């Protein structure tokens, strides 16, 4: 979304109340995260707590491993509720953006003020706390959805093009899953058909081998600030933490069937944090429930059985596929009755163009026959 | 202005061909899933036979 | 890449396309400048500069 | 028929290119120069072979106009710029750039004198800049 | 008027996908074609047998 | 907020200077947008007429620049050094004398390394002025 | 044929001998520019761009331009 | 859909290209530019005379001397420099007057 004066006024008016609300949310989220971190350190697996090293097979660069460095706390409901987890995730996003802004301010002293003016003129990178009314929150959500639309297609195309150019599926079912994975949101994708793509891509690329450019595109699509990007293991850590929290909340909801009892707005927010339900689509409860059930089905029974989610890259592609709107087409079909090269009519045809028209026109067969006969006669005379 | 446009232009034909093939594949899958369901219903001769028995004939 | 275009069969056809007309004009300039140089620089009345031994580029660059 | 161009080929022969399958083949066995179907496609043999398509007046059974609902997609975004609009913008920009470059070329190759001439009749001999001013303590 | 092709090409190029040939995807999709009536009959018979069993 | 980062933010109307732009594009497209105009890395086109037209024009303007701007400096230096060492001394001569001197310079250029060396080496016993004539 | 390095393109035949032999040639329908068409000289009857302007005339024009370029200073010399 | 080359304006695309596509090359280029302007941005008067002129240095007017004369006149006039100061001359003003009367 582009900046505007109205949004600038809105953010300037709500700047200090927004900061105060952000501080209160910071205290609350610090408490929640302290609880979660204590539980992880106490009951977490040895590899997860010790931060086991997983190196790539080509350049031996360490990155988070989905199996080892990600752990689902099935018993987190005792200490932390679902709403607390959602609050923590939202605060994590807001805190990331605020931390980047504060780092810029500290680095550049008082020279960041005009850049701050640019920042407050757009809702893309402002915290949710700056919105004090429903309309402001709706506009902020619209800006976030616009950024997601802007970013996701690049990530999807990167993944699909790299895989298709450097590899092909093994069997027909994998082919169908791969083809249906990257369909536009206007059609409904069956998670059962699409799931094998996860194993296929695990064969191709895991979350531990994700490239830095693809990571940048993903972070753009997740409304995660990317500047300064730095090494790939920082925003990678952010992504891992966010999706670990999301998986814990998803396990809690699936086990306790909270989504059925979840209200309409809370359900919409829950889907939105999973990048499943844009607000501009004006989805009803039926569609939200369908998408959430499809997401749970894609996670698969193994998620509940052992807390193991499918490949994170494929999961991100699948969820972001809802932001891959059909390519725009505006204009009545009658426009196809016009002509594009009328301005050349005055130039006419030169000798070469006339020759080409004569040779390849409706008389082409006659000219070909005459030419071939003449050439044959000349060749016979030569011999 | 020059390079990216040229490579996009070079890409266009293959992508068009692949998308046409994909649409044909979708139509083929739609057609292949169609089966006529011939149902079997209880023959009325048995019903007539039961009626006769109920009459004590 | 030299794939196609109008190609006159002989000299007389160079007037069948404006581009080749300009080309033949340029060729005429090119080839006719040489006889002009022959006439001008081998003329009977042409005289070497008397002061040619006063200075030369050879002493300057040396 | 008109003199307008067609889908670009790049001076390539589609019967031997690495993506030949993407080009439909007509009855005569000549692959098209474009994804469209071409009945009168031909091949010319210069130093290298190249495919050509000659536009012609041909009638095609035109399916009736559908409804706007089934082909229009109103997913346009503020950042989105259509190919036609882009072509217009680039045409105008390149026209102005061409005029500017023409003026520059004329000035450079017919009016601009070369610096540091032996006779001093044309061009500058150079001069100093950034000289101190109003700083007596500097000396 | 063929927006899908345009978008895919532009995105592929913008993500460093300069190459214009996709042999693997073509190999996966080259032999695709609408089936004949007899093939449809055979497929329907197969489906009916599967459903019955 | 001050300036847009998107090219979609137009500064003019779509019909601004439409006609001249269409004429310019017609000039550009007529010879270039053809199947046989296959470029080699955008620099070498396939149309013969493009070569036939552009090579002579390039040579003509380059030669005009070289003759009227570059070699003129050497010619003027020769005239000045050989006829007083000052511009006024040369201007003291007539136009015909300057023409003679410049044509002799052209002769020297044409001879280069493949010609007689008496044009710059004074044979012993020659009566013409030497290098110290003006010193 | 060739003019220096520029070679005249030639259309590849598309019809087989059997089909070709069945083709009836009617030059009456052909344009006047291309009648008795010869692959070795297809532009023999092509019209001139300017009526009465021969190739030799343009060649002589260029030669005259060269002569002017080389001889003008001889007749109208200018001082330094 | 969004693409950097088609949607963004030229300066924005330039910054993106040289920051997230070819940043190392830009850094090396800046390093080399700094080196060139720090070690290869000077030309002595003798070097200019030898090679700095197309046809050769015109000693008959010595434009370098005129250029330096203009430079020094401008500096003296603008900065109000007393060129008769003993440090410039190495002798007192009275000695300078005595020399002027002598010669
Ligand atoms: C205006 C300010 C100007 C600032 C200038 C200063 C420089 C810039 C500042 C910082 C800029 C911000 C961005 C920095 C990069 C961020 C990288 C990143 O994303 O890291 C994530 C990463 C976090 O990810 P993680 O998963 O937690 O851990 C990484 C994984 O292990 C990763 O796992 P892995 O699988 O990748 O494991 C490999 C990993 C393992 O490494 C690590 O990641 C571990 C951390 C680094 C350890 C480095 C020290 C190693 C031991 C050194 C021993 C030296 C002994 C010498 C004894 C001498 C005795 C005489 O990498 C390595 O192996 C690399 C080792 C380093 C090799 C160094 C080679 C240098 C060659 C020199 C050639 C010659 C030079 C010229 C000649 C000199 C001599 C004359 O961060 C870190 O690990 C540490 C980040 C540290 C950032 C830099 C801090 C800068 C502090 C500056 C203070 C001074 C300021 C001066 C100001 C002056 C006035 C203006
Ligand atoms: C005055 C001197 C200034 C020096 C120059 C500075 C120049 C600017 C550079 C940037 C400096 C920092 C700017 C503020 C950032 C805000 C604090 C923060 O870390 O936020 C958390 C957050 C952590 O991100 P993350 O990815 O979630 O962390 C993953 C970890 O696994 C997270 O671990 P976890 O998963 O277990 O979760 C823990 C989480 C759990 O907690 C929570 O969730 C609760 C929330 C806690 C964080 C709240 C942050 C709030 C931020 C907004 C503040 C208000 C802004 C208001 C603005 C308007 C004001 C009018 O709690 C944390 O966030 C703790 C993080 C670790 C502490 C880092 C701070 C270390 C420095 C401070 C101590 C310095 C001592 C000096 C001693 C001197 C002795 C001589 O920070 C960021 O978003 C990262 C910074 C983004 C900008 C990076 C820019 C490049 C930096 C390069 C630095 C290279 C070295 C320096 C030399 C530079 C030369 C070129
Ligand atoms: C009070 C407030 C509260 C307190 C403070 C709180 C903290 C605030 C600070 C933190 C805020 C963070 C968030 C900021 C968000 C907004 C950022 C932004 O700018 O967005 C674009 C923003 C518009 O954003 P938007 O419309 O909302 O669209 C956002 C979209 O989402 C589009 O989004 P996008 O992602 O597509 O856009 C991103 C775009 C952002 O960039 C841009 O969009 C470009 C912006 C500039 C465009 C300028 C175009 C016009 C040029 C005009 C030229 C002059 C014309 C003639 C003037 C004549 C005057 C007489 O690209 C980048 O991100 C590129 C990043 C490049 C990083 C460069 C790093 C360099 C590192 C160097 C290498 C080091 C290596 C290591 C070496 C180590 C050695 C040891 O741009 C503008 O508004 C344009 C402003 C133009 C101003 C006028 C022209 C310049 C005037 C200069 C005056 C100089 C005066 C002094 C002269 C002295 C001479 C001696
Ligand atoms: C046709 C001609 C047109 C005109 C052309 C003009 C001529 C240009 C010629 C050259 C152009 C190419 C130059 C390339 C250089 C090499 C770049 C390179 O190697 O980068 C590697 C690498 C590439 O960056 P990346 O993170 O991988 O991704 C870059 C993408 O653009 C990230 O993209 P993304 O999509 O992933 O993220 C988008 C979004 C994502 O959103 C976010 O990230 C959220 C918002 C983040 C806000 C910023 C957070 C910063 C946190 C602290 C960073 C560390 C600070 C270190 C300490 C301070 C050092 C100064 O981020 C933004 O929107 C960024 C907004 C930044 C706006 C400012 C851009 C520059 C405009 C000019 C302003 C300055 C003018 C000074 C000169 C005039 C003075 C009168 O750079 C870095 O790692 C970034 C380090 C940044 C350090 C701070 C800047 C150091 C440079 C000196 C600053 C001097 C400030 C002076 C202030 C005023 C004094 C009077
Ligand atoms: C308000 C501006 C900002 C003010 C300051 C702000 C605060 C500080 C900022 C950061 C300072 C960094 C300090 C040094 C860090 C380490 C590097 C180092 O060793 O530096 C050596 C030296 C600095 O000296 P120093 O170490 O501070 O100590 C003094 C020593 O005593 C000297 O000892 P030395 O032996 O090294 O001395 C030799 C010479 C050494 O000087 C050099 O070698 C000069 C090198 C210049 C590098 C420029 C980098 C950017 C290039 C971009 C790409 C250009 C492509 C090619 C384009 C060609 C056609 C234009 O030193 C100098 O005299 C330094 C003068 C530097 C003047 C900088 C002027 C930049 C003009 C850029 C024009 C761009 C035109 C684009 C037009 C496009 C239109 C469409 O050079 C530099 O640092 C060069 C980079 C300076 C960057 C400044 C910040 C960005 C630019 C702001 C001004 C923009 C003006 C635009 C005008 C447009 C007109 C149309
Ligand atoms: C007729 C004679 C002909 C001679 C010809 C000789 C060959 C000439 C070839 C020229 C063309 C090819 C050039 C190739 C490139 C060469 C590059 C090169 O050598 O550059 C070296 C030079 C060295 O610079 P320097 O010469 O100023 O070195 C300073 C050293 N002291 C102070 C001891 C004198 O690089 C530069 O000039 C650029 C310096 C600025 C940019 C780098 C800054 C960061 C430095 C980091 C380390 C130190 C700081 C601490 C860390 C950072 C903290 C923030
Ligand atoms: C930000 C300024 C705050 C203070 C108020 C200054 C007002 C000065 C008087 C201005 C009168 C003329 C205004 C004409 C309309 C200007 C519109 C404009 O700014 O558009 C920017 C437009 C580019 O737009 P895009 O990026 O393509 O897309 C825009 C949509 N996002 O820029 C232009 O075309 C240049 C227009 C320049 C207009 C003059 C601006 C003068 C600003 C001076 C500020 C300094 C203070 C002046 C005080 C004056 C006191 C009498
Ligand atoms: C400038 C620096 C800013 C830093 C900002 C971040 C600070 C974060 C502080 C977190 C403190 C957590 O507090 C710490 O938790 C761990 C894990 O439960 C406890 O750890 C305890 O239980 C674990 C798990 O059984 C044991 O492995 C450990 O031996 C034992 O000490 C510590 O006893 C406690 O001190």
């Amino acid at each position: 979304m582009q900046g505007s004066w109205s949004v600038l006024k809105k953010n300037c008016s709500n700047f200090f109340p927004g900061l105060l609300a952000f501080a209160q949310q910071t205290q609350e989220a610090y408490g929640i995260w302290l609880r979660i971190y204590n539980r992880q350190q106490k009951y977490g697996p040895t590899d997860f707590v010790e931060q086991s090293e997983t190196f790539s097979p080509d350049y031996h660069k360490r990155f988070h491993s989905q199996d080892k460095n990600m752990w689902v706390d099935k018993e987190l409901c005792t200490e932390v509720s679902q709403k607390e987890v959602a609050r923590l995730m939202t605060y994590k996003l807001d805190m990331w953006r605020m931390a980047h802004c504060a780092g810029a301010l500290l680095a550049t002293g008082g020279y960041a003020i005009p850049f701050g003016l640019f920042w407050l003129a757009n809702d893309t990178w402002v915290p949710s706390s700056f919105n004090l009314t429903g309309e402001e929150l709706r506009a902020w959500r619209e800006a976030q959805d616009l950024y997601r639309y802007r970013s996701a297609p690049s990530y999807l195309t990167d993944t699909k093009w790299h895989f298709d150019f450097h590899a092909y599926p093994w069997n027909e079912t994998q082919e169908r899953a791969w083809d249906d994975l990257f369909e536009k949101n206007d059609v409904r994708r069956d998670p059962k058909v699409v799931r094998p793509a996860a194993e296929m891509y695990d064969g191709f690329i895991k979350f531990e081998l994700i490239r830095r450019k693809s990571l940048r595109h993903l972070c753009r699509s997740m409304n995660i600030p990317t500047f300064p990007m730095l090494a790939r293991l920082c925003n990678g850590t952010r992504v891992r933490d966010y999706w670990n929290l999301a998986w814990c909340e998803d396990y809690m909801v699936i086990t306790q069937r909270l989504h059925e009892s979840m209200t309409d707005e809370e359900l919409y927010d829950y889907a939105w944090r999973r990048y499943l339900a844009p607000y501009d689509k004006n989805l009803n409860r039926e569609q939200l429930m369908e998408r959430v059930e499809d997401y749970f089905e894609f996670l698969g029974p193994d998620f509940v059985a052992h807390g193991k989610a499918p490949n994170l890259v494929i999961l991100t592609n699948y969820v972001l596929g809802y932001y891959n709107d059909p390519a725009y087409l505006e204009g009545d079909i009658s426009e196809l009755d016009k002509n594009d090269y009328d301005h050349l009519a005055s130039w006419g045809k030169d000798a070469f163009l006339r020759r080409l028209e004569f040779e390849n026109g409706p008389l082409r067969d006659q000219v070909e026959a005459h030419t071939q006969r003449l050439l044959a006669e000349r060749a016979a005379i030569a011999k | 202005d020059i390079m990216v446009p040229s490579f996009v232009y070079n890409k266009l034909p293959v992508i068009h061909f692949l998308q046409e093939k994909r649409a044909e594949q979708k139509l083929r899958r739609v057609l292949d899933e169609t089966y006529t369901e011939w149902t079997e219903e209880l023959d009325q001769a048995h019903v007539t036979d039961a009626i006769t028995r109920s009459l004590n004939i | 890449m030299l794939l196609g275009g109008f190609v006159p069969r002989r000299f007389s056809q160079f007037n069948r396309d404006p581009c080749w007309m300009f080309f033949i004009f340029s060729v005429g300039f090119w080839l006719g400048e040489y006889p002009a140089m022959m006439i001008k620089y081998n003329a009977r009345d042409l005289v070497y500069d008397p002061h040619r031994y006063v200075w030369s580029h050879h002493d300057d660059h040396h | 028929v008109g003199n307008g161009p067609t889908f670009s080929t790049g001076g390539e022969c589609m019967n031997t290119c690495d993506i030949q399958n993407a080009f439909p083949m007509n009855d005569r066995g000549v692959r098209s120069s474009s994804p469209f179907q071409e009945p009168n496609t031909a091949i010319y043999d210069s130093y290298l072979a190249w495919t050509y398509f000659q536009p012609m007046d041909v009638h095609i059974e035109k399916l009736p106009a559908p409804e706007a609902k089934y082909y229009q997609r109103h997913t346009k975004k503020p950042w989105d710029v259509s190919s036609t609009e882009l072509t217009e913008i680039q045409s105008r920009k390149k026209y102005f750039q061409t005029l500017g470059y023409l003026v520059a070329f004329i000035y450079l190759y017919f009016l601009m004198p070369k610096e540091k001439s032996f006779s001093g009749l044309s061009g500058p001999d150079g001069h100093w800049i950034m000289l101190p001013k109003g700083r007596p303590e500097l000396f | 008027w063929c927006p899908e092709v345009r978008d895919r090409a532009e995105l592929e190029v913008d993500i460093t996908g300069w190459q214009w040939w996709s042999p693997l995807e073509e190999r996966r999709l080259l032999p695709v074609r609408l089936r004949s009536v007899n093939e449809v009959r055979e497929i329907m018979s197969k489906t009916q047998a599967k459903k019955s069993a | 907020v001050l300036f847009s980062t998107y090219r979609s933010s137009r500064l003019v109307s779509k019909e601004f200077l439409h006609g001249p732009v269409m004429r310019f594009r017609a000039l550009g497209e007529y010879y270039f947008q053809r199947a046989w105009n296959g470029t080699l890395n955008w620099a070498l086109p396939g149309e013969y007429r493009l070569y036939a037209v552009m090579i002579p024009f390039i040579y003509f303007y380059h030669r005009w620049h070289n003759d009227h701007t570059l070699d003129r400096d050497h010619v003027e230096k020769a005239m000045i050094m050989r006829w007083g060492g000052t511009l006024e001394d040369v201007r003291k001569l007539s136009a015909k004398d300057q023409l003679r001197v410049r044509c002799f310079t052209d002769i020297e250029k044409l001879y280069s390394a493949y010609g007689p060396k008496d044009t710059y080496l004074q044979p012993p016993g020659d009566t013409l002025p030497g290098k110290d004539f003006y010193r | 044929y060739n003019m220096l390095v520029f070679r005249d393109p030639k259309r590849r035949p598309q019809l087989s001998e059997e089909e070709r032999a069945k083709v009836v040639v009617n030059q009456a329908e052909w344009p006047e520019e291309f009648k008795d068409f010869d692959p070795d000289d297809p532009y023999k009857n092509s019209p001139e761009i300017i009526k009465g302007m021969s190739s030799w005339n343009l060649f002589l024009w260029g030669v005259e331009c060269a002569f002017i370029y080389q001889f003008y200073e001889l007749v109208f010399p200018k001082s330094i | 859909v969004y693409t950097r080359w088609k949607c963004d304006r030229l300066p924005v695309f330039q910054l993106k290209l040289f920051t997230q596509e070819y940043p190392m090359h830009a850094a090396v280029g800046i390093f080399t530019i700094i080196f060139l302007w720090k070690h290869m941005s000077h030309c002595s008067e003798e070097t200019e005379r030898k090679y700095g002129w197309w046809a050769g240095y015109p000693y008959w007017r010595d434009p370098i001397a005129r250029r330096n004369e203009t430079k020094y006149k401008q500096m003296i006039i603008n900065n109000d420099v007393d060129i008769t100061h003993p440090k410039w001359t190495g002798c007192s003003v009275e000695q300078l007057e005595e020399l002027s009367r002598v010669v």
